[PDB]
């Protein structure tokens, strides 16, 4: 089809809890594309999460979603997941994922093909 | 007389060209102080040893409000050990490019301090000969603090081996050979020119042709900003500027001269903008940079380059750090043509620059700032992939690039918000409202 990337996974939770967001490749595939996790709130740029070359793993964001988020990558099924856990009311916002040639990059404009994103809301 | 014992080293602080800046603490006085490490095996020394004492010692007699006091100094068996006051507020033409409104004012102030330095200095018979903005620092980041000049009479001791950017500022007299005090007037001269107009009275490519037509000793004020500034600041820069260093106006006479006299009781925005350009490219350029090397490289260049930075990424993490960059160099120096005869610490040093060539800062060289290092500039910004990039960015083709462009192509697409509009501004030479092709071809080769 075009070419876009998909979110899946977006859901009310209570804090502490844990929950597994995807991201598919529609159009495209990841054989060849680092894909990193971004989250925007609102009135706010969006910030790096995580991201996954084509192999390996980097934490672009702040320290503070260190040791509590992993990412995934399944090229089979076309798929990139993010595993977060301990989930605090800080962690509330949109949830997208973007894709870079090869390399995991670190600067927001050098990423391509954005999605919609899913809604992950920690409860108050 | 020994340093360890005396102060207390802790982080690095900036870079100089004879030596490293780094913070340190004190023993018994227990107060911060900044030491220029200077090493026997790095640089040449030009005169003897008791003359650089003696010259040192003098330095540590004297004391003035607009340069940097020097407390102590230590010889250790490898290394020398410059010791003076603290500063925090970074080099000045950064803070002229922070603030928003620049004029003949504030320059007159910058150069009246600049020039009683040089004066009092000068009072006591000593040269700076390598005259540079970057010597000119800021004591603290409060605003309107005074400047404070270092790095005073070193120059005659120490010749460095490392140099682009000193040819600016440079005297013939000193080009050709023998030289007294005034060349450091031609050289303060020179940044004054830059400080009305953000462009260099002498330009080149390169340090050969910088140097050439500081040599040939000609220059203009053709350039349109100029139709901004007064007369006499003109006549101040020719008296300053000239040739034959007897008939060159000295420190205290310019000091008095009429120019620094009636602005010290409009604005240039052209030329501050040209400052920002001639500085840290701190605009789109740097996106725009890493846009092109990411994007917009053929198959072949693609290919090569996505093998070399794996080759030299270790870890795999997509990433180049100071360990593979060591560890790669001399190979991808291999690769471009260009070491295997490389000491150990000047590979670190070079690798050190290229840390400096790190956009981010976060500490680690990317594919994309990767690809601005294996390509030489030459290649990257070529006139077919400038033409390219200016294609793609201007998407209705009207020949100009929109601030919504812009926000298209690598945005969060904010164009309100202030970021887009301050983005192009920094670029926006003709002020209307977007970037052409001239533009866009002097924002990505520092052009005028
Ligand atoms: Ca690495
Ligand atoms: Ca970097
Ligand atoms: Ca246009
Ligand atoms: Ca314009």
């Amino acid at each position: 089809m075009q070419v876009q990337l998909v979110e899946t996974g977006g859901g009310l939770v209570q804090p502490g809890e844990s929950l597994r967001l995807s991201c598919v490749a529609s159009g495209f595939t990841l054989d060849h594309s680092a894909v990193g996790w971004f989250r925007q709130v609102p009135g706010k740029e969006r910030e790096k999460l995580l991201c996954i070359n084509a192999n390996g793993v980097s934490l672009d964001y702040a320290d503070s979603i260190k040791g509590r988020f992993t990412i995934s990558r399944d090229n089979a099924k076309n798929t990139v997941y993010l595993q977060m856990n301990d989930l605090k009311p800080e962690d509330t916002a949109t949830y997208s994922c973007a894709a870079t040639r090869e390399f995991c990059s670190a600067y927001v404009f050098l990423y391509e093909h954005w999605g919609q994103g899913t809604q992950v809301t920690v409860s108050s | 007389a020994i340093f360890s014992d005396r102060y207390k080293g802790q982080r690095v602080l900036g870079k100089g060209s004879f030596g490293e800046v780094i913070l340190c603490k004190d023993k018994i006085t227990g107060q911060e102080c900044a030491v220029k490490v200077i090493s026997k095996r790095q640089v040449k020394q030009k005169t003897d040893k008791e003359s650089l004492l003696r010259e040192v010692q003098l330095l540590k007699q004297l004391d003035h409000p607009n340069i940097m006091k020097l407390y102590e100094f230590f010889e250790d068996k490898g290394y020398f050990y410059l010791v003076g006051e603290v500063y925090t507020g970074g080099e000045l033409f950064d803070e002229i490019i922070s603030r928003k409104r620049f004029s003949e004012v504030d320059a007159a102030r910058i150069i009246r301090q600049v020039l009683s330095g040089i004066t009092y200095m000068h009072k006591n018979k000593i040269v700076h000969r390598d005259l540079k903005p970057e010597n000119l620092l800021l004591e603290s980041k409060s605003k309107d603090a005074n400047i404070r000049i270092i790095d005073f009479g070193l120059s005659t001791h120490f010749e460095a081996s490392k140099k682009i950017g000193t040819a600016y500022y440079i005297a013939p007299e000193v080009l050709h050979g023998t030289y007294d005090e005034k060349c450091d007037v031609w050289s303060t001269g020179v940044i004054l020119y830059i400080l009305l107009s953000g462009c260099p009275p002498f330009n080149g490519a390169n340090e050969y042709d910088i140097l050439k037509k500081v040599e040939k000793g000609k220059y203009t004020f053709e350039l349109p900003q100029w139709k901004k500034v007064s007369e006499s600041a003109k006549d101040l820069i020719r008296k300053m500027l000239t040739y034959v260093p007897s008939m060159r106006i000295s420190a205290r006479d310019a000091l008095d001269h009429e120019w620094i006299q009636t602005y010290t009781k409009p604005s240039l925005d052209n030329a501050i903008l040209n400052i920002r350009q001639f500085q840290g490219t701190q605009k789109l350029a740097q996106a725009a940079l890493l846009y092109m090397g990411s994007k917009l490289t053929s198959q072949d260049e693609t290919k090569e380059l996505t093998a070399i930075f794996h080759k030299m990424d270790k870890n795999g993490d997509g990433q180049l750090d100071r360990a593979e960059l060591i560890e790669g160099y001399k190979e991808l120096m291999r690769m471009k043509g260009q070491s295997m005869l490389d000491a150990s610490a000047v590979e670190h040093e070079v690798d050190q620059v290229l840390d400096a060539v790190d956009f981010d800062k976060n500490g680690y060289i990317e594919y994309s700032e990767f690809v601005t290092v294996a390509m030489d500039r030459k290649t990257l910004l070529s006139r077919e992939r400038l033409e390219r990039a200016f294609r793609m960015f201007d998407s209705d083709n009207s020949g100009k690039i929109s601030s919504t462009e812009l926000a298209t192509i690598f945005g969060v697409s904010d164009v309100d918000s202030e970021t887009w509009k301050s983005v192009l501004s920094e670029v926006d030479k003709n002020n209307d409202g977007e970037v052409d092709f001239d533009e866009f071809q002097q924002m990505l080769l520092k052009l005028c």
